[PDB]
């Protein structure tokens, strides 16, 4: 019998090992594949906003030396006036072998400061803490710094952040100090200034700012003359000149990083971790004790003097529990969460705390390791990523357990979860959404949409024509650091993404391209073994010159014949100049856009979204075949700033101008990839491509348009649930009759059963006037898939060209057998 | 079943004791309905009647049996022979489909089975010149190995003229 | 009338007692079997992780004499920085009559450390209490030791913990010093140096150190000079010289191990429990008084100064109810939990306690012994090993009831719970599970995969060519302790697993597994008594000689024949080399691998998972059949650290290289044992036998192979559940027209109704190319069981060779008749 | 395994010339035990003492090359023929997966060369009556086909009823 299904979308991608959960109530809220798009939180899919191009990360003070390492930038948010919405995008970059700080506002450059008191090689482990007003930038070995801004956009300085009074600790207890429980100490007198004479080598030059306690009275430390003798002013008064080793207190400045002066001190490092938290400054994660904070004098943010036991006094805190518990980040939510190592510390919501020495509870909630990369606040939860990098989890607090409860926030979407190398928040305008975003390993990006007391908690995957390498945001705004690949012309700098030999059926697929990328002596294979052999090759963004070395080339002329992969799926052949005269003699093999007009990106069993070409050979006769040792191609990494916006729909986006040829330039950025351009009216009016100089040639003559690189949206719903009296029908054979598409402000959808899709029309014939755009379009168009009868069939909703795109449901037509 | 063959022949012989029903199969086999056993030179059939016989062990390596419902007598001969039909055991399609180790296991173990039972009434049932001798080694020169029918009361004889074998009468 | 039906495995084994309880939510989300894998938090199953072989046990300090005993070894983790992976694996062993610390880091032997403090028969006994930095060893009648890394991997210390000031106690409180009440004590001042003087002997040398307390004053005992005369230094002024007994406090040391300086003291002992929590040390159950926990002062962690009795000072906590109260574990969760012989100790993490002396809340929550196993924090609670060691249970805070609740976490799964000896926990990477693992006295090791606020518990059971010794791990990483049989060639130790004797039809089953494993003079039986009688023998790994002592021989030659079971259930003659020429003289029976070429484990009458050899008895007349008193194979013991990992597939693993022949060497440890190969790019090949030299041809030669030993994983879903309209349908007669399988990465799979399965194929004629090796598959297989009409029958999912597997659920269509 | 079969009799004669000692094997063979060598009707050793052969090119597809340590007498006759077992002793997983070339290629080559063997034998070996003759179509019609034991003296002669050959007795 038919029964009629539907299918939303709020819960976003689940993991194939959920398909039998027919009992758990995601089955229909869920989707196989959410790849460029997000789940909003009333259920529908949106595409995923589209990226606007910033600048070209690069060496501004070595002649623009190209930035090629991703470990050599990391940028973070500033927001400095929120009301007039001035949000400061700040990157960090290398400079030589020091540091540089881009200040970036308004999608412009406004000014650099340089800095020598970090390496380059420091970047990925320098964190910061801002402000209200400023920003620390800290890192456990170079002392912290202040980045302020003056009285203009481009007006910055860089200074140091010096305390009114150090911290102070006693680094015996932890064993890593001179043990003094069996020493004597002798003052001579207990009041004033005073000198503390030691039975045995103690002290260090960085006593001097520390405090000796013993007999109910301190004092601080003003000069170390040697190991036995220092100078002391009482600030309480002793009642006795001879104090017991065991029953006295001596303690060092906490933070230090000089290890020179006599006596030689150790270097304990300088705090990595810090929040500004009501009237406190909170830095922590020295690199002599990773599992210790101070918190600053109530009031003076500048000031830890620790002196006093009582009041409103800096203090401390320490994080033990059974092991390690160095601290990752410092969290201003409820009262202060500390993420560490090992365990969550924090205290409950629920009790009173002043936040003052003496009168705080902290304590360990749960065992969840966090990794260094700071933890993200946003829809009434904490998110931060685990130790090991492959889970997000969720704490939160509990009432009926007393506790806060740490969970995954990817349980059901471990699958697509690679491991996470930075995050932000993003809180668009107008957008039913609140997102977290996650770069990836592997180049793409999580996106998770949450609205925890309404049940939704949605992700989905983020690809580019190239790889995401951090996101940047608090929720204001959105910024990415993603490495592309430009045409360099004449010169060759990568490697093939896939390479392959094929037979002349070309059904056979042998896997080279370890080989290909290899130097000459690292790896070699034979080519073009029999006649009508073939090479395949595949790459993420267009290349027009192959630059091949021989380990033994070929005895006579291989005929060799090169076809391109269009859009539909066909094989075309093209002629390239080829120095090689049929792999006989080293050299390169070049073409031209024109000759490769149709080129765009297809799948090759199983492997998606690839620009290919592959190599036959003709020749009836050849004595040796070729030996190739290493294939490069005309193309260089770049690494790029972008902003993301939901008012676009295509990456890396420029806004240009077409002159009367319909010729756009300066889009040097874009060299070599396959662009589109759309209207200001909101209409895609093709692609093309932009050559090695940054030209390309648009349809519309004289007319402003933006031109940026397709991402292309799937939609792949949850496999078919039409549960019947007979039983749960999870495994019966099932066909489509009938299938619904359900679109709100949509332009350019097709939907079925592949091969063979359905474009769904977005034109009224006999209601459209020639020359207007006919806006995003609302309604339900009905498909018949032609489909199987398996039980695990896929249906896609996917776009053929960039615009708005939102599906809030498929429905369905099933004859259950 | 994924087996091994053993190299072993085809064909065992066997002279009964006292009262035995019970014979060894050493060789491999597939279905029982394709090994042969004679009782001095009577070929039996299988079932539970006097004068039949069981059998067991289809598809293991070896060790089958035969089981006489007669007991035999003393120094009655049993022959126990391999005869499988030479014909394709599997079908594979032409568009994408599964295949196992299973499959081709089966597939080549029936093939070597049936080349055995060729080699094994070749080594033991059939003449042949020694492998030293020196016969021609073009096959076009029939001299040696074309033989001609016989009639009533005739033998092979090499004529005369050392060309060819032909029927031959005694006169006896 | 078919009804169609699925089941998820969330819930993991459950117990045969609850086949009848339809009415319960884990009736279709259980199993029946579930060995060797585990229950991912998705409801999927899969198969358990492989172990990587690292070293063998040996007392290296006396020529590498090997370790055989499993209660010489017991291993820790360290964590030394979480973020740059440094954990060390230290192993505490037997070096001839004390204990040597053998470290490993990155899978070697980095350095050791011996100490002469401890006895090899302590090893057991000896608990560790790990800070962040340093890691301190503790045995209560041994001081504390402190284990602490230098400058580089292979640096380390082992010192003695000494306190600055020692906790002390009046043990005439609990009846263990003399009773003072009716003394009188006279001071010879009320300030400065003074002595105490007793009108009856009181004082011992302990008592140094101690504290004096009467008339609103205090003194810390500095000298005994007699047991009537003490010389003390005044902490707080007297009010008089006079202090009767009964009004007065005399404590001495907590702890000390000197009995010997007069006049002569008790044994106290030192602390054997401890956790470092927050700024304080924590140490408790000492030898003396096993109740007794003490905190160190605040900030200074080797200080236990508690002559004063308010502010951040150093105090203890008792712990008293209805009877015994020693501390097993002391648990660094929430407000810390203090599990004892009898009750659970803990205050409500609702109540704001600053952990100081007289702020402190802990009170009895719940009746629940445990163990001297350490308890597991994981996934918002803690587990622990009851006291009898056959239930885990676990505890959390509930406010509905304003307590903590115990209840037994193997509540469903307890038929598959033995003695537990271990625990420990891990969370790997990338995979969907929370894992607290546990091994048990059999040889067994149990699995349980929890997610409590999802509803997720699932238990698992795991096996191993061996026997489980000990699990080591705190969620980054896992170690275990195997005691694996290897072949010795021409000596003999071990006795056979199994034995028995069979008639002539080999129905019969006389067990005899004691006769052969005793010794001759304690038991012997009468073998082979008729003709064509039997002898079954059975052990869990491979042997190739036999050692056979008579009480009396065989009359004459037995005749005897030799069978081996094949992986296919078909036994197979073979010869050996017979030295006791049918069992009519002492001797062995020695063959070679080659003889046994197609010799795997497999089922006899319900015993699994054995390699079985029979012998059969040929002679048709002999006049005194043997009797046997001792039968040895040539198999013996090893101890060996393995690291568990979800990348691999076998137990055992080492990567190695064949040769242009296929031989590979260097598998020493793996010697006699049944062994798979499986390539880089993921293909298995084959098994063989490793010869008693380390020694294995493969089948691929100049490759690069993974080489270990198979566990098998098995997978019995719960008895179908098909309620139709007449009722449930639980004993109703049902047969299984289609059962299907579903599978996530999975290879080598084989369901079906048993004896004979249904091999699930991998390999896509048409779209293979050869030589290369097809990825771990997904999808859904269709098989027809062919089985019974039983209502309670069992289907089974395996694997025919090692590999990946995935399992995310079982559907049929039944007919319930 | 990779290599082709080509169509060549498994079995070579030679007339040594004087002095000779090195022999071309032209069909291939797998493995120097399954290869057979006899001179003047004596069936000889490999190995490296006088009167012994060393033998190369196993798994050649264009054969390999006898060596005989003593060289051979003007007109000695050289024989040398493949003898390779008829089994299968090395099988695939019931689920293979991974099926190398040399894998398929070695079980179907495997049997090629065990078929022409087999092959070899019967047609330079064996007797056998013309294609063409008048030969009963039916294989039960055993008249033609079936020989008798024969005793001592005796010849194998066609009965007077032409209905079978017999065992016949000459003592001439």
């Amino acid at each position: 019998p038919i029964r009629s299904i539907s299918n939303t979308f709020n819960r976003g991608e689940l993991d194939p090992t959920l398909f039998a959960r027919d009992d758990l109530d995601i089955y229909d809220k869920g989707a196989r594949k959410l790849r460029n798009m997000i789940a909003l939180w009333t259920g529908a899919a949106r595409i995923a906003p589209g990226t606007i191009y910033i600048d070209m990360m690069v060496d501004r003070e070595n002649g623009n030396a190209v930035i090629q390492d991703p470990l050599m930038v990391k940028g973070f948010d500033f927001t400095y006036d929120a009301d007039a919405e001035i949000t400061y995008t700040i990157i960090i970059r290398k400079s030589g072998t020091n540091i540089a700080f881009d200040i970036y506002y308004a999608d412009t450059l406004q000014t650099t400061v340089t800095s020598t008191a970090y390496l380059a090689t420091q970047i990925q482990d320098i964190h910061v803490a801002a402000a209200h007003d400023r920003v620390l930038i800290l890192h456990e070995n170079v002392q912290i710094r202040q980045l302020k801004r003056g009285a203009s956009h481009s007006s910055w300085s860089l200074t140091t952040f010096n305390p009114r009074v150090y911290p102070t600790y006693d680094f015996s207890v932890i064993g890593e100090a001179i043990n003094y429980q069996s020493f004597t100490f002798t003052l001579s007198a207990t009041t004033g200034s005073i000198t503390i004479t030691s039975s045995s080598a103690v002290f260090t030059h960085n006593h001097v700012g520390g405090l000796f306690r013993s007999l109910g009275g301190t004092a601080r430390i003003t000069a170390v003359a040697s190991t036995t003798s220092a100078s002391a002013t009482v600030l309480d008064n002793f009642t006795g000149t001879s104090c017991a080793g065991n029953l006295s207190s001596l303690a060092e400045k906490l933070w230090n990083s000089d290890t020179t002066t006599a006596p030689v001190s150790a270097n304990r490092g300088w705090p990595a971790r810090g929040v500004f938290y009501l009237n406190r400054l909170i830095l922590g994660r020295s690199l002599a004790v990773k599992n210790l904070v101070n918190l600053s004098t109530a009031g003076v943010y500048d000031n830890f003097d620790d002196a006093d036991l009582d009041g409103l006094v800096a203090f401390s805190v320490t994080f033990n529990g059974k092991g390690e518990q160095s601290v990752q980040s410092i969290v201003a939510d409820d009262s202060i969460l500390f993420t560490t190592a090992n365990k969550l510390f924090a205290q409950s919501p629920l009790v009173e705390s002043p936040i003052t020495i003496n009168n705080v509870y902290f304590a360990p909630q749960s065992q969840s390791p966090a990794t260094s990369i700071e933890a993200a606040s946003i829809d009434n939860q904490t998110l931060f990523v685990s130790s090991d990098r492959t889970k997000v989890m969720q704490a939160m607090y509990s009432t009926a357990d007393g506790k806060y409860i740490t969970l995954p926030a990817t349980m059901l979407s471990n699958s697509i979860v690679d491991y996470i190398n930075s995050n932000g928040t993003w809180e668009p305008a107008g957008i039913s959404t609140r997102l977290y975003l996650a770069t990836q390993d592997n180049g793409t990006m999580l996106l998770y949409s949450t609205l925890q007391t309404q049940n939704v908690a949605g992700w989905s995957l983020r690809t580019t024509t190239g790889k995401f390498r951090q996101v940047i945001g608090e929720g204001r705004q959105s910024h990415v650091i993603v490495e592309r690949e430009i045409n360099i012309g004449a010169s060759f700098e990568q490697t093939l993404d896939y390479a392959y030999l094929s037979d002349p059926t070309f059904k056979a697929r042998y896997d080279v391209t370890e080989f290909f990328a290899s130097s000459p002596m690292t790896s070699a294979i034979g080519v073009l073994e029999n006649q009508n052999d073939y090479i395949l090759i595949g790459n993420q963004a267009p290349f027009t010159a192959l630059d091949i070395d021989f380990n033994l080339v070929a005895s006579s002329d291989c005929q060799l014949q090169f076809e391109y992969l269009d859009g539909n799926g066909f094989w075309d052949v093209f002629t390239p100049t080829d120095n090689t005269s049929g792999f006989t003699v080293d050299g390169t093999i070049t073409w031209t856009f024109d000759d490769v007009l149709n080129w765009a990106p297809y799948q090759v069993n199983a492997i998606e979204n690839q620009y290919w070409i592959r190599i036959k050979r003709l020749a009836e006769t050849v004595n040796t075949a070729p030996v190739i040792g290493q294939v490069l191609i005309n193309t260089g990494n770049r690494i790029y700033l972008e902003r993301q916006s939901f008012d676009e729909y295509m990456d890396s986006t420029q806004i240009v101008t077409s002159d009367s040829n319909g010729l756009v330039t300066g889009l040097t950025h874009l060299a070599g990839q396959q662009v589109y351009a759309i209207t200001e009216d909101g209409a895609t009016i093709g692609s093309s491509f932009v050559d090695a100089s940054g030209e390309t040639s648009v349809k519309n003559v004289n007319t402003t348009l933006t031109v940026g690189m397709q991402y292309k949206p799937e939609l792949i719903p949850m496999p078919l649930y039409a549960p019947t009296q007979m039983g749960d029908s999870l495994y019966a054979e099932k066909y489509v009759q009938d299938l619904y598409v359900d679109y709100v402000d949509s332009l350019y959808l097709q939907a079925g059963f592949r091969p063979q899709l359905t474009d769904i029309p977005n034109m009224h014939l006999g209601n459209y006037t020639l020359g207007q755009s006919v806006p995003p379009q609302t309604g339900i168009y009905r498909i018949c898939p032609r489909g199987d009868w398996e039980p695990r069939q896929e249906f896609v909703i996917t776009q053929s060209q960039p615009g708005p795109m939102t599906i809030i449901g498929v429905g369905y037509n099933v004859e259950v057998a | 079943s994924n087996i091994k063959i053993n190299d072993v022949f085809q064909r065992i012989q066997y002279a009964a004791s006292a009262g035995q029903t019970q014979f060894t199969i050493p060789f491999p086999f597939f279905d029982n309905e394709y090994v042969l056993v004679w009782q001095n030179g009577v070929q039996l059939v299988m079932g539970g009647a006097p004068g039949q016989y069981g059998i067991s062990g289809a598809g293991s390596p070896s060790g089958g049996l035969i089981t006489l419902v007669t007991p035999a007598a003393l120094n009655d001969i049993i022959t126990i022979q391999g005869d499988m039909p030479i014909d394709r055991t599997s079908i594979y399609s032409a568009t994408i489909s599964n295949l196992t180790g299973s499959d081709l296991n089966g597939d080549f173990n029936r093939e070597v089975v049936m080349m055995k039972q060729i080699q094994t009434t070749q080594a033991l049932l059939q003449l042949q010149y020694a492998p030293w001798l020196e016969v021609s080694q073009d096959p076009d020169v029939t001299k040696d190995r074309y033989l001609p029918l016989l009639g009533s009361g005739q033998v092979w004889r090499m004529n005369d003229s050392g060309t060819g074998i032909e029927a031959y009468t005694i006169d006896e």
